């Protein structure tokens, strides 16, 4: 699977819902077909790969041991409690496989809110003591590139890899290890309904006339003022995004958003 | 020659989630099986004490493959608990987005997750383009030229000669396998269509974002209705109509024809993967409170007796833990359910999975495309019956042939073609209603201090249901019972084997080092593990 010419990528699935993988499958100009055939070499990815069981393991071992190195993209949080017993693949705890593989990677990218900060399963009471990558492997020097979102905008993944491939270094990161180029602004300052907010023109409810007129959704719970992402500018699927569909932002690209931003419909 | 002993496939790839399959083969046929889901997240524990309004945002993250389904089911659950009757436009927009999800979901399954168990991409290299384009144009109205197919062949060859096969690395077909039948021409046709469906699936997902906010994980639902006032405009309805037409064209011209070709080449697969009982929750309703007002109606069958279709009683579903890593062995109905983790190990105390075992009247039930199609067919549904007869016609097989890995695979395609045309009808009805003057999408409601509700969704994989027990205005107990729990879950306290473990029995295996046959049946169920355990 690994050889010269095409950069190797090893994709790992920890505690997740696969929504992040599905997001990359939505790549547009270049599409997923271009990336897999012409730009990179996806050597391990449980969702699409042809091989399974022992042959799958073999393919991963082959790829991580390659004389050329590899880039690792991580999806999901790592279940720590009770010795990582809450998450096992091929009878190995996710904690082990990640401790064994991540320190060898030339670059590790945590893709999504779960991998980045812990996510949905780390929310109180956190029955599995799940943590993000940097948190569970700090003791091994693993310091990953973050890229938060649930799922993140795919343009943000592609842009980081392409920037890495041509520079052999990272772009510029914020306090949470996220690329300043994609997370250097609150979605609020890039929101079309901003004029409304600035003039106290809020909708009191969704069924109201003011919602129908597109008034600001702050009173209904918009987390946009304390969230960092590029949703309004890049949009999703080249066509829509949360508030344009009339629903407030739930701050999905922030650390402990599940507990920190809830109740979602209150401010 | 015949193999006897154990086989273990961990991880099972080309599925969602983390599954481990253990079988006991004797003389070339699987004699026993166990499906171990090996990841636990505990969404139900996390949900407690929280504002019921937020549930939908938490339960949607139960899965990203079947992205919209959980948020719909949670919203229908609370809607119900609250007693709101949402506007008809809200019902349309919700139904439309769901229809578009069945299409995207099913298209990606056949090509991107199931196909490689039947198709050999390397054989495509020695194919004659001119003769392949010929066979292509005679099974579909979409005409293919030799040049079209030649461009694909060149793309492949360059990729294979680089030594970097990436996703195809240790594929069970490399070097030839006694279980791959397709000749070169056909392998080239399917591969060309595997690559095309990669760019089409993006169109079909964009359809969801037109009204939904995005895909994966939409944001347009709320208690009482929907939030997208834009979905009323002619522009947005045109955009959606355009995308669905294109997506529909692919289903009728590429997907069904390919399916029939692959299925005829593998008609021997009409002998494995059969199950006994089925259940389906029906979908696409006119009345949110009446299950029988759905395009597809509810129903349950026992022992393949499709003449005596029984009604769905919601007080019959109860989940077990005897062979799961949970405290004790007490079966509980969702409204009095408990999620108490207690990990023994593989087979420790005879427990081997993080999935509970939902039983109906104490019986294991298959759910999903096969259940939704056979039930609807027996209930005399016009469209369903029309196309399944046509499909059985082309294949020259009787109805019996449907209880198999073959059938289950056909069924998913059949369901895709009928739902594809039904979206045209709901689109029309929705257009008319708008024209009549109804511009309402969200209804008022009040939060009860104490209440208990449920929401049913028949998703791409089957009967989905969320359950809430509100106490003092907060979430007192929230339980999810999903499609894969039904089919891929473990044995119950009476030791009745689950649907998948049962269908694996008898599966002939040619080469233990490359158990492609097991992957054919397991993938025909379209398993989703993050859904089944939450
Ligand atoms: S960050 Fe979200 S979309 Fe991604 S795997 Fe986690 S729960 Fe899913
Ligand atoms: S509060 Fe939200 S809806 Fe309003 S201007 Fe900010 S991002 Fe826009
Ligand atoms: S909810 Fe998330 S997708 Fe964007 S609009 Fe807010 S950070
Ligand atoms: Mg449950």
């Amino acid at each position: 699977l690994m050889g010269p010419r095409r950069p190797s990528v090893v994709y790992l699935h920890n505690a997740e819902c696969t929504g992040c993988s599905e997001s990359v499958l939505r790549a547009f100009e270049p599409y997923i077909d271009t990336l897999i055939l012409d730009t990179l070499s996806l050597d391990y990815h449980e969702t699409i790969m042809a091989a399974a069981g022992d042959a799958a393991e073999a393919a991963l071992e082959q790829a991580v041991n390659s004389p050329h190195g590899f880039i690792a993209v991580v999806e999901g949080g790592i279940p720590t409690a009770a010795n990582g017993i809450y998450g096992k693949v091929a009878n190995h705890t996710m904690l082990d496989i990640c401790s064994r593989i991540l320190p060898k990677a030339q670059a590790v990218i945590a893709y999504g809110t779960c991998a980045t900060f812990g996510g949905v399963q780390a929310a109180k009471p956190n029955p599995t003591g799940a943590k993000g990558v940097n948190d569970a492997l700090k003791h091994l020097g693993v310091k990953a590139i973050n890229i938060a979102g649930c799922p993140p905008n795919p343009y943000n993944l592609v842009g980081t890899i392409v920037y890495y491939l041509k520079n052999k270094a990272a772009p510029e990161l914020d306090s949470l290890n996220r690329p300043t180029m994609f997370f250097g602004q609150t979605v609020h300052e890039q929101c079309p309904r901003l004029p409304h907010f600035d003039a106290g023109e809020f909708a009191p409810s969704f069924e109201s006339e003011e919602a129908r007129k597109g008034w600001c959704l702050y009173e209904l719970g918009c987390k946009g003022p304390v969230t960092m992402n590029n949703c309004p500018k890049i949009k999703f699927n080249q066509t829509n995004w949360p508030v344009d569909a009339g629903h407030p932002c739930i701050g999905c690209s922030e650390p402990d958003f599940w507990d920190a931003m809830t109740p979602f419909y209150q401010n | 020659s015949s193999y006897s002993g154990p086989i273990v496939v961990d991880p099972v790839t080309r599925i969602e989630g983390h599954l481990r399959i253990e079988v006991e083969v004797e003389n070339g046929k699987v004699k026993n099986a166990y499906s171990s889901s090996t990841l636990f997240r505990g969404l139900e524990i996390i949900l407690k004490g929280r504002d019921p309004r937020d549930a939908q945002h938490f339960t949607q993250r139960t899965c990203g493959v079947c992205t919209y389904t959980h948020a719909l089911a949670s919203t229908r659950c609370v809607d119900n608990a609250v007693g709101v009757h949402i506007p008809k436009n809200a019902t349309y927009i919700r139904n439309l987005v769901l229809g578009a999800q069945y299409l995207h979901d099913h298209i990606v399954h056949f090509y991107h997750l199931h196909a490689l168990d039947f198709v050999d991409v390397t054989a495509a290299l020695k194919a004659d383009p001119a003769k392949a384009a010929k066979v292509a144009s005679s099974i579909s109205p979409r005409k293919t030229t030799a040049a079209d197919l030649k461009a694909v062949q060149d793309k492949l060859k360059t990729f294979v000669e680089t030594g970097q096969l990436g996703p195809f690395t240790n594929a069970y077909f490399l070097g030839g396998h006694p279980a791959y039948y397709l000749d070169p021409e056909t392998n080239l046709i399917a591969t060309a269509h595997y690559l095309e469906a990669l760019r089409l699936q993006v169109k079909a997902a964009r359809a969801m974002a037109v009204f939904g906010a995005k895909n994966p994980h939409t944001q347009f639902t709320v208690v009482g209705g929907v939030t997208c006032y834009d979905a009323l405009t002619p522009q947005r309805i045109a955009e959606f109509e355009a995308l669905w037409k294109e997506t529909k064209a692919f289903v009728d011209e590429v997907y069904i024809p390919d399916l029939l070709v692959v299925a005829a080449a593998y008609k021997d697969w009409t002998q494995y993967g059969g199950t006994d009982n089925f259940i389906t929750f029906g979908e696409f309703p006119k009345d949110e409170y009446d299950l029988n007002s759905r395009f597809f109606k509810p129903g349950v069958v026992f022992k393949r007796d499709f003449k005596n279709i029984k009604p769905f009683d919601k007080m019959q579903i109860e989940e077990h833990v005897r062979h799961s890593w949970y405290e004790g062995a007490e079966a509980r109905h969702p409204w009095k359910g408990q999620t108490q983790p207690k990990y023994t190990d593989l087979h420790g105390d005879d427990r081997y999975s993080w999935m509970k075992a939902p039983r109906y009247m104490g019986e294991p039930m298959e759910t999903g495309p096969l259940a939704q199609v056979l039930i609807a067919y027996s209930q005399g549904h016009p469209k369903v019956k029309a196309v399944t007869d046509a499909v059985l016609a082309k294949l020259g097989v009787g109805p019996e042939a449907l209880f198999s890995t073959l059938g289950r695979t056909a069924a998913r395609g059949i369901e895709t073609a009928v739902i594809a045309e039904y979206v045209g009808v709901m689109l029309q009805e929705y257009k008319d209603n708008i024209a009549k003057g109804d511009n309402v999408i969200c209804a008022p409601w009040e939060m009860p201090k104490q209440a208990e509700g449920v929401g049913f969704v028949n998703a791409p994989r089957g009967g989905l249901s969320h359950w809430i027990r509100i106490e003092d205005g907060k979430i007192g107990n929230f339980q999810l019972v999903v499609p894969s729990t039904w089919t891929l879950g473990p044995r119950c306290d009476k030791n009745n084997v689950s649907p998948v473990e049962a269908s694996l029995i008898g599966t002939p295996v040619a080469d233990a080092k490359r158990p492609v046959e097991i992957l054919r049946t397991v993938h025909s169920f379209d398993p989703c593990i993050a859904c089944g355990v939450h």
